[PDB]
């Protein structure tokens, strides 16, 4: 049921996906010269498309100039069956060398009918079918909240040669909801962050095989899921130990110059000195300028965060609790 | 046995052939040589 | 990986002791309709110890040994390929302030200079300096001279006078 | 109103602490992350009967088989009335016959009658579109989806007294284009296999498509799965393939791409909450719960979840919950090829705060895969949740409600042949051993009638005898044929190994005949050390071996005893390999082959090395 | 390649050897197995010589030694032992020869791995090619201890012992030679026996009707239909023993098959004893700093308190002790309802026949019509 973290790859998969591919390219130049009256061949293919990399799906707004009028003339029968044809006068010939039940794929998958058998089913590897059989318990506890047998699988699920980094970041909510002799799931957050921090470019041309962007990588322009989850998750464990030095001092030293969330958190930290020190323990020339010094970062780190991208904070609501700790202050 | 010492966490350590100068248990690249059982003599002057 | 390093691995190493410097660009064409912004890594350079850019900056005497240093180190140098050095301090004019001076080699300068004149030494508030002299001739004559790459130019006084704001010649 | 969001996009996923915090300092749990808290929730199924009735690709364009849902009908406006509860399915031979009340669970009524309207086209859809709150009442018509037309049927004065339904009907259109159509909604506007238009619904049933229409033809999108929906009431539609999700509001002529699915997932499912705000979607690798934004009614990309398995065929029902406090969503996707579902626990507050909660996961019956599920209204902290499913492989509905607090006839289709000349031809061996079994239990009955008898120890005096000669028989054949350069039986005797009636003593018989055999030619391998493979125990004697299965064979035996006796009797007879000759035999055996075979395999037949 | 396939089979046989018990003549007999398979490899040509041999062969030839000694052990305790990887079959080629596999190339180390289970009865018809090399007949005895069999089935689902008595007495009615039963070699075909004509696959019918025959025709009614429930939900109950734990590792290796994901409906203890058999996996199955790293964040075991030396009197019951609980369950001693619960049972007993043996579902279809449509034949 549940993903597995196997890079798992079979021929009659390799040339499924190609036998497809192939015929796409031919059929989308069809449709070109029709609309023109009116060679990996996959590296080919995604030339046409922006991968998202920070979502799944390349979302995007639209009560913009990103608007169309609606085609008038639609599609039809005779149309369609003329318009794939010579796409699939050329296909037939490849489709005698690839093997039949590829082939019987392909002669199923262009009338409708997707595939019902699922890839990593009749992998029969032995070691496969205990990384199936250990990632459907893995979510199985964790659906069922057993986190202390669920911490057994998933420190058996690791060691086993060939698992990805899926099952490894996502749920750390074994480490910190086990409480026994935990690490909180922070120092593993920290382990995430320094051995797959890679500030290199994602070069967008070839296919992906078991590496996907939004959840477990970390590519320039696009901040790994586990480094802002390290980073909010050690703001709440720092509000909650009462060190906000420390990670003021560390998200100092990482500048993301291409995001607006890291620049609220680290406004944020700043707005929790501001809170705390808001105190005075009188009813002091230093206990003044200190605070005032935490609420221009504020001010100046939340500017900087409005100014960049899609991230939209409740810049009214915050300066209501700034004007508050100076209030406080007077 | 000819030894080194790790110049960062002072894990001893050797090294003979095809073998990278680095620590094994951390991965620095500065290793030290380690003095072994060797006469020297000295007038004590 | 990317590990910390001290500087007791870059005397150690022989190495110079360098954080990295990184530049963004802005890349516009035409005036602001399609702008590039490239973070572009310009080299290492070496970097001050015991700076904002030291790894030994916020460091207690106990911490400062155990990072293989002395307990009061001092800093204020540059470990390049393990040699330290730093860079030396120097006397130059006080900024800001126009200095009556004589000097002969004013009269060297060419035939009808007298050895008379005003010096400023004006700084921009990134420390960039520029020395402005105000030469008397002896004709009446005034001319403002600066320097710029390396070739001394010459202008008449009433020409940066009449330039720089709207006057008469009363004012 | 919390602060982690994209603008375009909006997350909250799997265990991941999720991306927000506004440091209010209220002493109240000073965060307000997306993540809320509370206790657990468990599921637990109300097992009940609601009503009845190659291989390696499945049908996108079958959508359902049945529907479920309140329905208020043209009478109740005038008169007092306010909404009654149907359920309509297909049946008969190729799913071609469409056919209530809720007493404490949802069952069939009294008259109990099925509306068997007939067709002549394979069901593949059948569903409402549901209700409108700002429309103030609900619709009383009913549109499904077949290969050769579309039909529209209109529910007219639900019956009382007679709990029928008597139905009318439209006209079905048959295809002016030769092309399937696939999803209908209304809230005949239907999407065709790469272009939609909009129908024209009539008042009189006693006797089309409009001037506008529009495509979303992709040339390199292969599959037949489209949909459509109506969103926010400002006569803006919702278009779908497995690729890209546009927006056209045709209204104007204004169309917008709004998902672009193309790269890392699909577009599987898109359910229309009943919320006119609210409406759920079902990625691949994400469920989307993007709402309607006040600004724009265009999509208000609200908190969605990762959700974990990878499928081909994920579906999606929901059901809202509605307390005066809070609004829940609790989204239920299953699968046409397992027999789980996965639920996921959203709510939602005034200030568009959409939160979550968890995840959980149960089960279903074993027969079958579901592929119909549809939640029951009930007519609008302890939770509780009712719903039907359907199984595929399976023509049965049941009911089933959730609170907070295998035989197959194939095997059958193997046996019981009808032939009567052949039934007691075959039932004679099954009364042939009605005598063969009696002579058996009674004739070492009379082995139970005597008891260590020297009249028996003869018996076995004169059993080692013939065992003795006949090993001295069996040996002397060994040594002439030795020089052979290119083991037996032990049931030569069919004389006695019948009537023995000791395991202790025949155990150290053998052990009195192993003794024997000093001499070469002749080994044995011991019982003891190897009678233990049945058991999967320590068992290191023959003697507790039946002291095991003395204690065993107790109760489901007729006395038990004698039976258990003669299979012991039986084993050490089973392993009747006894007649092993020395080491000699197999050693001067391993260094004939060798020779035989060339000087490249001598290095190749090497054990004992490390 | 051939010294190293040698290689394995010292191991699985030392291991047979000391932790099996298999006494020390197995060894003295199984060389002259292996010793002779080699020669029909001899009498090819060395020149493009197009050898067969796989980790099929190795199980192939260890079995083939036990039938000979007349053995309580079966192919089901065969595609049982690798499963659980007791003896090395899987992931053999990493740890044993050291220094053979650096210069082994990729596919003929491929096929030394052993990473798919024998599937479809890869493993009979790797038993028939052997012996259609060297003929296991003159010198060996091919004689299945049925006797054992059936006794091993008895014990399987706790049944009352008379089928035992039965089926001995239903193979006697149909059997070439009644007892001896017949180990297989084929050389003139490459395709497969569509008799299905492997033995201990024969007997796997004969238990599928016995059980079939008595219970359909009920004459003398000793057994009620009330016990009858009292049976066949007996079997379908999850319990922990030595042996049903090991036959749940048998469910997750075979995909095809159904009931391939029964791990779904595990207890709490059910999970933690496969857990801890997959410690014995762990042993059989520079950017190490880092793992080591993950590995300290992550302890294999309990990150404390450890259930190792103070913990309990036993957990674990045996293989003696469930069938007590198994033997009193099934109380009861003293028709539509009937012909359906008598496809039940024999579906549920034999879809644990189909996992303990390695054989699709078409492979017993087969093998029914070919036992059933021969004993119709002695009759009429």
């Amino acid at each position: 049921m549940f993903e597995v973290p196997i890079t798992l790859t079979n021929r009659k998969f390799a040339q499924r996906r190609k036998l497809k591919y192939q015929y796409i390219n031919y059929i989308s130049r069809r449709f070109d010269r029709i609309s023109k009256k009116s060679s990996d061949e996959e590296r080919k293919f995604w030339k046409k498309y922006e991968k998202p990399e920070k979502s799944f799906e390349i979302w995007r707004t639209v009560s913009s100039q990103n608007k169309q009028p609606i085609n008038k003339q639609k599609m039809t029968y005779h149309n369609f069956k003329k318009i794939e044809k010579i796409p699939l006068r050329k296909m037939e010939i490849p489709l005698l060398h690839c093997t039949k039940e590829n082939k019987l794929y392909f002669q199923s998958i262009s009338r409708g009918l997707e595939p019902l058998k699922t890839s990593t089913s009749e992998v029969r590897n032995y070691r496969t079918r205990h990384i199936v059989t250990l990632t459907d318990l893995l979510h199985l506890n964790v659906s069922r909240h057993n986190w202390s047998l669920a911490y057994k699988i998933f420190a058996t699920l690791i060691r086993i040669p060939g698992v990805q980094i899926k099952s490894l970041w996502g749920i750390g909510v074994e480490i910190l909801d086990n409480l026994s002799n935990s690490s909180s799931g922070l120092d593993f957050l920290q382990w995430m962050c320094q051995i797959y921090s890679s500030k290199s470019r994602f070069v967008q041309n070839i296919n992906y095989r078991s590496i996907v962007p939004p959840f477990q990588t970390g590519s320039r322009t696009h901040t790994a899921k586990f480094a802002i989850t390290y980073l909010w998750s050690s703001l709440i464990n720092c509000q909650k130990s009462m060190l906000i030095d420390k990670i003021s001092e560390w998200v100092l030293t990482p500048p993301f110059m291409e995001d607006a969330e890291v620049w609220f958190i680290y406004a944020s930290c700043h707005l929790l000195k501001a809170d705390t020190l808001s105190r005075q323990f009188v009813n002091r020339d230093i206990k003044i300028n200190q605070v005032i010094k935490h609420i221009h970062y504020v001010r100046t780190f939340l500017k900087i965060c409005l100014d960049k991208g899609g991230f939209a904070v409740p810049s009214r609501l915050i300066e209501n609790q700034l004007k508050s700790f100076e209030s406080r202050l007077y | 046995t000819l030894k080194y010492i790790c110049a960062e966490c002072s894990s001893k350590l050797s090294l003979s052939r095809t073998d990278a100068v680095r620590c094994k248990d951390c991965g620095h690249r500065i290793l030290l040589k380690a003095r072994t059982k060797r006469l020297v003599q000295f007038e004590a002057r | 990986v990317e590990r910390k390093v001290y500087p007791s691995e870059s005397r150690q190493r022989l190495t110079s002791y360098r954080g990295k410097l990184l530049l963004k660009l802005k890349w516009s064409v035409n005036n602001g309709e399609e702008n590039l912004f490239e973070v572009r890594d310009c080299g290492g350079l070496p970097v001050m110890l015991q700076s904002n850019r030291c790894h030994l900056n916020k460091m207690s005497p106990y911490e400062l040994v155990q990072h293989k240093e002395e307990s009061d180190e001092i800093g204020g140098y540059f470990i390049v390929n393990g040699i330290e050095k730093l860079i030396r301090m120097l006397i130059v004019q006080r900024r800001n302030h126009p200095m009556a001076i004589i000097r002969p080699s004013f009269a060297n300068r060419g035939a009808s200079y007298s050895h008379y004149g005003i010096q400023i030494r004006s700084v921009r508030p990134d420390q960039t300096s520029q020395t402005n002299v105000l030469h008397y001739l002896n004709d009446g004559q005034v001319t403002f001279r600066f320097s710029w790459r390396k070739n001394e130019y010459l202008v008449p006084v009433v020409m940066i006078l009449k330039a720089l704001c709207h006057t008469s010649d009363r004012e | 109103l919390g602060v982690g969001v994209q603008g375009a996009s909006l997350y909250c996923p799997q265990e991941n602490y999720t991306t927000k915090k506004q440091e209010k300092p209220q002493w109240l749990r000073p965060v307000d992350d997306t993540l809320a808290e509370d206790a657990l929730d468990l599921h637990i199924v109300v097992k009940s009967l609601l009503c009845d009735t190659d291989a390696f690709f499945w049908d996108p364009t079958v959508a359902n088989r049945l529907d479920s849902q309140y329905i208020q009908t043209a009478s109740d406006l005038r008169n007092y009335r306010d909404g009654t509860e149907i359920i309509a399915y297909a049946s008969g031979k190729t799913g071609s016959v469409l056919n209530l009340t809720r007493q404490n669970t949802l069952h069939l009524n009294r008259h109990n009658n099925v509306t068997s309207i007939e067709l002549h086209s394979p069901i593949k859809s059948i569903k409402i579109p549901g209700a409108s709150e700002s429309i103030g009442r609900r619709s009383n018509l009913v549109g499904i989806i077949t290969e050769n037309s579309f039909q529209i049927f209109r529910i007219e004065s639900v019956h009382s007294r007679s709990c029928d339904v008597m139905v009318s009907s439209s006209e079905p259109l048959y295809f002016v284009e030769i092309d399937d159509l696939q999803v209908v909604d209304f809230a005949a506007i239907i999407d065709i296999k790469g272009n939609w238009s909009i129908g024209r619904i009539p008042k009189n049933f006693n006797n089309l498509i409009d001037n506008l229409h529009g495509t979303i033809f992709d040339p390199e999108e292969l599959s037949s799965w489209k949909r459509i929906e109506w969103f926010s009431h400002f006569q803006k539609i919702l278009v779908f393939d497995r690729s890209k999700m546009i927006e056209i509001d045709f209204m104007n002529n204004w169309q917008t791409e709004v998902v672009q699915a193309k790269a890392w997932s699909n577009i599987r499912d898109y359910k229309r909450i009943d919320d006119k705000n609210g409406i759920l979607l079902t990625s691949r690798e994400i469920i989307i719960v993007g709402a309607s934004e006040s600004n724009d009614p265009v999509r208000r990309i609200s908190w969605k979840h990762d959700l974990d398995p990878d499928d081909t065929t994920l579906r999606i029902t929901v059901q809202k919950v509605k307390k005066p406090d809070h609004i829940l969503l609790v989204a239920f996707v299953y699968s046409m090829r397992h027999k789980r579902i996965y639920m996921h626990v959203f709510s939602h507050r005034k200030a568009n705060l959409f939160q979550s909660l968890g995840c959980s996961t149960v089960l279903e019956i074993p027969g079958g895969t579901p592929t119909g599920i549809e939640t029951i209204l009930t007519l609008d902290f302890e939770l509780v949740v009712d719903f039907l499913v359907k199984l595929r492989n399976s023509s049965e509905v049941y009911y089933y409600a959730l609170s907070n607090t295998v035989d197959h006839p194939e095997w059958a289709s193997l046996f019981n042949n009808a032939d009567e000349r052949e039934k007691e031809s075959i039932g004679a061996l099954v009364s042939q051993i009605k005598l063969k079994e009696r002579e058996r239990i009674s004739r070492v009955q009379n082995l139970i009638e005597h008891e260590n008898s020297h009249d028996e120890d003869k018996y076995l005096q004169d059993l080692g005898y013939r065992l003795s000669i006949a090993t001295n028989e069996l040996l002397e054949s060994w040594q002439k044929t030795k020089d052979e350069s290119i083991h037996s039986k032990l049931k030569n005797l069919l004389e006695n190994s019948d009537s023995f009636a000791s395991i202790p003593e025949f155990s150290s018989l053998l052990d009195q005949f192993f003794q024997y055999y000093q001499d070469q030619d002749v080994t044995f391998i011991g019982f003891e050390k190897l009678l233990h493979l049945f058991l999967h125990e320590d068992v290191p004697g023959l003697d507790i071996f039946y002291n095991k299965l003395l204690q065993c064979w107790v109760l489901v035996s007729p006395q038990a005893e004698l039976l258990t006796k003669e299979i012991v009797k039986d084993i050490i007879w089973s392993l009747a390999r006894l007649e092993k000759p020395s080491l000699f035999e197999p050693i001067q055996n391993e260094i004939s082959r060798s020779l035989s075979g060339p000087y490249q395999d001598i290095i190749s037949s090497w054990d004992m090395d490390d | 390649f051939l010294k190293s396939f040698q290689f394995i089979l010292k191991r699985q046989i030392r291991w047979l050897i000391t932790e099996m018990r298999f006494p020390k003549e197995f060894e003295h007999v199984a060389k002259i197995i292996w010793l002779k398979i080699l020669k029909t490899i001899n009498d090819q040509p060395q020149e493009e010589l197009k050898l067969q041999l796989h980790m099929t062969s190795t199980i192939s030839i260890l079995y083939l030694a036990s039938t000979h000694l007349s053995l309580p052990v079966y192919t089901c305790d065969y595609i049982k032992w690798i499963c659980t990887a007791k003896m090395p079959y899987f992931q053999a080629s990493e740890i044993l020869p050291k220094s053979w596999r650096i210069q082994l190339p990729n596919y003929y180390v491929s096929i030394l791995e052993g990473s798919i289970s024998p599937f479809n009865g890869q493993l009979y018809n790797k038993i028939a090619l052997t012996c259609g090399m060297i003929h296991f007949k003159e010198f060996f005895n091919s004689e299945i201890s049925c006797q054992g069999l059936l006794l091993k089935l008895v014990m399987q689902c706790a049944l009352p012992p008379e089928f035992y008595f039965y089926t001995k007495q239903v193979i006697e009615f149909e059997e070439t030679d009644i007892r001896n039963l017949t180990l297989w070699e084929r050389t003139d075909e490459r395709h497969t026996g569509r008799v299905s004509n492997h033995a201990e696959l024969r007997v796997l019918s004969y238990f599928m009707l016995t059980i079939n025959w008595m219970l359909s025709f009920d004459r003398d009614r000793q057994y009620p239909l009330k016990w009858i429930l009292s049976l066949t939900e007996s079997l379908t109950q999850r319990t922990t023993t030595s042996e049903s734990i090991g036959r749940n590792i048998v469910k997750v290796v075979y995909p095809d098959k159904p009931t391939s994901s029964d791990y779904f409906q595990w207890s709490e203890e059910e999970t933690l004893e496969f857990l801890k058999w997959m410690e014995k996996q762990f042993l059989p199955t520079d950017q190490k700093i880092a793992r080591r790293k993950l590995y300290k964040i992550f302890p294999l075991d309990r990150e404390a308190n450890h259930d190792g030396e103070f913990n309990d009197s036993t957990h674990q019951l045996t293989f003696i002790e469930d069938l007590q609980e198994r033997y009193a369950k099934q109380t009861p001693f003293f028709p539509p309802a009937r012909k359906e619960a008598i496809g039940r049972l024999l579906t549920h007993i034999a879809s644990q026949l189909l996992v303990d043996f390695a054989i699709s579902k078409e492979q017993l279809k087969d093998c029914i019509s070919r036992i059933k449509n021969a004993c119709l034949h002695r009759m009429n």
